[PDB]
């Protein structure tokens, strides 16, 4: 746990989103609406690292992730550990891999795209193309770099 | 049922090189023997939220060939089941509680893929989505080059025109590099060249490709010239003024071509085939249009009747 | 012949108890048995004098599944037969010369009554007249609730919306008025509240009613929640902020509803009812805009084919 | 609402916002931009209080908020405890008061309003009403009750 | 300098009793002595984002009575100046480096106060900005009560008409009530009712109003009495046709009417009041509608100059 | 007599290194010393064939300031003089016996030369004639340029965004090569690539220039960075999106700016210029367009005066 000098904050059961690159935290809470729940959270923000210098840090109790679930966190925080801890220790340690799919949370940068007025949650086929990644929209069929989609 | 049987015709690119020729080979069938009661009893909806008096024509004519009935609409000028405040989403939802399939066109990208999760058991075909794709031109093009040069596999391709924005030469590039050996020659002003994207798929499926700046230094090789509409709204007068020789033709730029070479334009021409081609034999832009009336019988057979009794 | 053979279908106020029950069993015939050829041979108007995309899709493919040929226009943005010079009652004059019944919809308050004087042996069909009529809506809507309740007496209605002006709940309101036991709720914003002589009609025939300031305060013992669209043009753009959160629906309203509840929704919805509702049990609205294609089938069996071989 | 587990450490200075009713600490988060910062921060979702059942609360260090700012978070947290201060002790301590103006963060929800397509920050002047607030609009000049400009 | 110097003028909720006093008073001396060179080598723009011909001549006329010269446009169906996207921001931060006052006309709410924002030291005087505010409407209505009654306190009013969405009728119950005595009389349908907020506002400030359904109860004592043009255009034509009588002046109604009772009206009337009203002596809408030169001609008088030599 | 007397204003290419700074030099003394009576009982004729607010109220106020008054009419569908087949000529050869000089924009390229062919005595000055030249936009902006920087000579001079299309950028291009040792940077996607003629003219004078991808690598050095907008209305939304992040300016990438450096945009702006960077000291285009009047102002006076005693 974030042990610095005082006092240290564990969980009996739920999942540990570690090492989350600065300023990626709250992005992460917001594109994943992780705080819609009635579970108890527990977050720390810009704490310090080594591992880096800075990081941000999620709890959340009673709740864990599918490998799926995980790897939608590929984009954000490449280089974070999600921890599964249970009856207070931890029982599984994950890294996210590239997904084949990113649903709901990009935006088509096609402005004429059909997606945009519509009741349909956005979806990319994947393609990492050894420099950046590639995101193809499941409706206009157009391509983009990661790098210009995430900046919508 | 047949491979396609109560399939979504939305994007070439969900085409395999076997339903490709399982179209053409239905349309050479039904060219042959009509079927004009296969379809009777069907009502098609023919959804032109972009008007598209052409394409419209020759598919609702398509599906009268077959004997289905016909309901639809087209010059969305608001058509408030389509545009004003209604959503796509709600259009089709409606729609497909009346119909046994959709026909649509639409000026924007996707639409097709996005009625087809919201139109249920409703086959949905696409007609035509932005700058996307166009399916069925494809098919009647690939069905006119199969019939005039008796395959689809090793041929010597030209594509000529506006090769940038043109959604039906994306297509047919794409639907011709599923098929062996074919070579393409691509001739485009600069400011109108074919996408990169094109390029980088064709050189991974290692296939021949080169730039000319005009159609003489291929003519003698070709074996389908195909030409585009150069939109002169997207140039500046001076700059299509400037560049306007290399991408049209006369007859007198086919005294080299091959005997079987056919010259295509999915239409209107009029700014780049001189009507002095009209009378050569090369000309085959309006047998290609009447070509559009056995692809798309095709298509709407093997998706609405599930076997094909052929 | 059947009660409706031949008959004009111009106002629910001329349609009895016994009518609206044979329109509807015809329906629900024609929906488990269809006969493609009942109509075969019949020639139909679809005049839509107002353009009507939904309407007029729904009224052709009703004629189509009976196979009945159609001829027709819309958006009168002149249409010169129609309301340029000539007079209505000149255009009717010349399309009962060329048909077997008109369809038609009109911006003008009785419009349709008008051309049953002047179409000669040739019944006409409203499709909707200004802010008068629209039978056939009302037609489908009670085919809806029949179906979905199991009748349509001793039912718990909620109207929702611009009750002031929509025609669709005053027509329901006094079709539904012609069975028994019926209770209905009113909720909606005082600009917009439910005629008096509506009201009058009610308490006249003895029937109980109650006005409520949102869904939730009836929500448990409503059979049928009908909404409709606010005309956002009709209401300041504040005073529709101040008022829409009463009138509009998401699914955590629904928690409450009594298993056998349906809502209903004539259509465009989209500022009413949001896309959550779309998958509960509740959401009814597209299965009821399906039923329209049996109401109007049974509609035009009834006044086109003598007996009902049903 | 001390806490006997492992709660939150509680640094040499900065602020503790303290007694946020439940579902309103991340809103406060995006709407007050507040994890834009370098400093450390410390956020906790669905406590267990004496007094609300549940709550959230949020500690942000070596920042300082004036009687304005924590009047600002008065529509959203009515009963909050802003705690402030340095050497490890609450030196202050504040209750929002509802402020006469709200900025930057409600949304006219007259869809005329110039507001919405410009460059403009919103502005509402608040008054308090039986049972509600009024909120007026500066550009339209329109007054609407506090539940429809906060309705999502 | 005077108190309105160089101040924006967007809303009479930001005008004190003495500025509308003084803006009176500098009318006045203007109508009496006219001072055709004051404003010269001033360049003032009238832009009516939203067309407005009676307010717009109107206010141009003001501007040349005082020697300045006028550049603007209207309507932007016939502008570049925020056409695709170009912010009224920097639309007005543009304009604001050219002239030495903006005259604005606009369909949203809050265009003018935004104005203010981006027109740096030149001031912007609000010509409308859709339903909110219109203050030299209302400075004229008072310049017009003031001249014909001698004072703005202690008054009779009554307002007939469309007092739910007259936004010219709000403003000037606003600003009467910043004077003492004034008693009001609403004379509406009661779906065009005059708002609850303003009722209140009267509530709160111990100023009496009452509601008749006739000009009848009034007109014994009514001093001003302000006829509104009715926006049937929101109305069912038949609602329309039901109330209209008793929002209609007839010169047989003014038959007790005291000597010095005056009939204002905003215009254009037309349904609302008869022509034989026109001849006499109480009829004063076209006096009223040429005081909008003396009370526009003061507001950019105090606005542009320190100190008036009046 | 000054050396632009009774001259035409139609083309940068006309006006030579010594014209341009007279015009600027002008401009200069009447934005130090207003002469407001200049030319009073001038007329002029503001003929904005072609639709532009903002080059329209500009230019007229440049009118209004020198005393002279305006006649004038804008877009065509709004006028009589040319519309069923005048030519311009004889539209020209009347209004030339009424004005004293006519100010034009126009959709076609030579129109304002083509005017003057027609004027006889009366100058024409060009406010834009389709893709070819807007003569006072470049003395705007190169006053502008002058007055930021103090000369014309040796500057770092970039340019960003459509330098294909943008008649204004190839304008100025052309006016900055008249002065010595200036040096471009060019930043545009490949697609809306500074003409080759553009740089063929520089290569011909010795003149420096080069391409960039992005702002960053010309920052440190630029004087003025003249942003231009990017018409998306030729491009494919797609398209677009792709590369627009280069062409955009965010108040961070002026960083590392010179203390003298200014960003110029002709307007409007949207996409190209972030709203943070207005409140930077180098945010430099409205100050531009405040410009436009004493630019205008300067070159009516220079035309329409025989000697300025300023
Ligand atoms: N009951 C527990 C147990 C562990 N943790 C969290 O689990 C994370 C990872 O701890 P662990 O994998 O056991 O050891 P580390 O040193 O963190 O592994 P690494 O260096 O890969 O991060 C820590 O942030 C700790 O706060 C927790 O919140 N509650
Ligand atoms: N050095 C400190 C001191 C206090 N706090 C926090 O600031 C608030 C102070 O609470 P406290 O002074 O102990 O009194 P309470 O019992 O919480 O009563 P109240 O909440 O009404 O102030 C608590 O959230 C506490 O955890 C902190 O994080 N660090
Ligand atoms: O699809 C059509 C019908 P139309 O829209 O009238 O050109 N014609 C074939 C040419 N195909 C194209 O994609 C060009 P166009 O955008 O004109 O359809
Ligand atoms: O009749 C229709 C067709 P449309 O005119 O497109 O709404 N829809 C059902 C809703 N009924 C109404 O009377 C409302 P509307 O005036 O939109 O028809
Ligand atoms: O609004 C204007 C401009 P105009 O459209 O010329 O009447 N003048 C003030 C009239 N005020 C009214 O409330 C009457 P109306 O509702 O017709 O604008
Ligand atoms: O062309 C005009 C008249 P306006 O349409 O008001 O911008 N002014 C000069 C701006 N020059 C440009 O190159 C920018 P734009 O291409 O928007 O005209
Ligand atoms: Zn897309
Ligand atoms: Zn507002």
């Amino acid at each position: 746990t974030h042990d610095n000098k005082l006092q240290v904050e564990a969980i009996k059961r739920g999942t540990v989103i570690d090492h989350i690159p600065a300023q990626i935290g709250f992005k992460l809470l917001s594109l994943f609406k992780l705080t819609e729940t009635d579970q108890r959270i527990t977050i720390g923000l810009n704490l310090p690292s080594g591992e880096m210098g800075r990081k941000d840090l999620i709890k959340i109790e009673n709740t864990f992730l599918s490998e799926d679930q995980v790897d939608q966190l590929a984009l954000y925080a490449p280089q974070a550990t999600v921890n599964r801890i249970d009856n207070y220790e931890v029982v599984g340690k994950s890294r996210p891999s590239l997904p084949e799919r990113i649903d709901n949370v990009l935006v088509c940068p096609n402005s004429n795209c059909i997606s945009h007025a519509e009741p349909v949650s956005s979806s990319f086929a994947v393609r990492k193309r050894a420099n950046d990644i590639a995101l193809k929209c499941k409706y206009c069929e157009k391509e983009f770099s990661h790098n210009v989609v995430l900046a919508n | 049922a047949n491979p396609l049987y109560q399939k979504h015709i939305i994007s070439i690119n969900d085409l395999s090189r076997d339903d490709l020729n399982l179209v053409l080979a239905t349309a050479a069938k039904l060219k042959a023997n009509p079927q004009p009661e296969l379809l009777k009893h069907k009502v098609i909806a023919s959804c032109f939220f972009e008007a598209s008096t052409r394409t419209r024509l020759s598919f609702e004519t398509s599906m009268h060939r077959l004997g289905a009935s016909v309901v639809g609409f087209s010059d969305s000028a608001n058509t408030s089941l389509g545009k004003k405040g209604e959503t796509l989403a709600d259009t089709i939802s409606v729609i497909s509680t009346y119909v046994d399939a959709i026909v649509m066109r639409h000026p924007q990208e996707g639409a097709a893929r996005l009625a087809t999760e919201f139109s249920g058991n409703v086959p949905v075909l696409n007609a035509g989505d932005g700058s996307n794709q166009h399916p069925t031109q494809t098919l009647l093009d690939l069905f006119t080059i199969q019939e005039t040069q008796g395959r689809l596999d090793n041929l010597h391709v030209a594509m000529v025109g506006d090769l940038k924005y043109g959604r039906t030469v994306h297509s047919l590039t794409q639907a011709l590099a599923k098929f062996d050996g074919n070579r393409f020659y691509f001739i485009a002003p600069d400011a109108l060249a074919m996408p990169q994207y094109i390029l980088d798929m064709l050189d991974e499926k290692g296939i021949a490709w080169s730039l000319h700046s005009s159609i003489e230094e291929v003519m003698a090789e070709v074996d389908i010239l195909y030409m585009t509409r150069v939109q002169k709204e997207r140039l500046d007068p001076s700059e299509y003024a400037n560049v306007k020789a290399q991408f049209v033709l006369r007859a007198s730029d086919l005294h080299n071509a091959k005997a079987n070479m056919k010259v295509l334009h999915p239409l209107p021409r009029v700014d780049e085939i001189a009507t002095d081609v009209d009378k050569t034999p090369h000309a085959w832009y309006f047998q290609q249009a009447g070509n559009g009336i056995f692809a798309r019988q095709a298509l709407l057979a093997l998706v609405l009747n599930r076997d094909l009794v052929l």
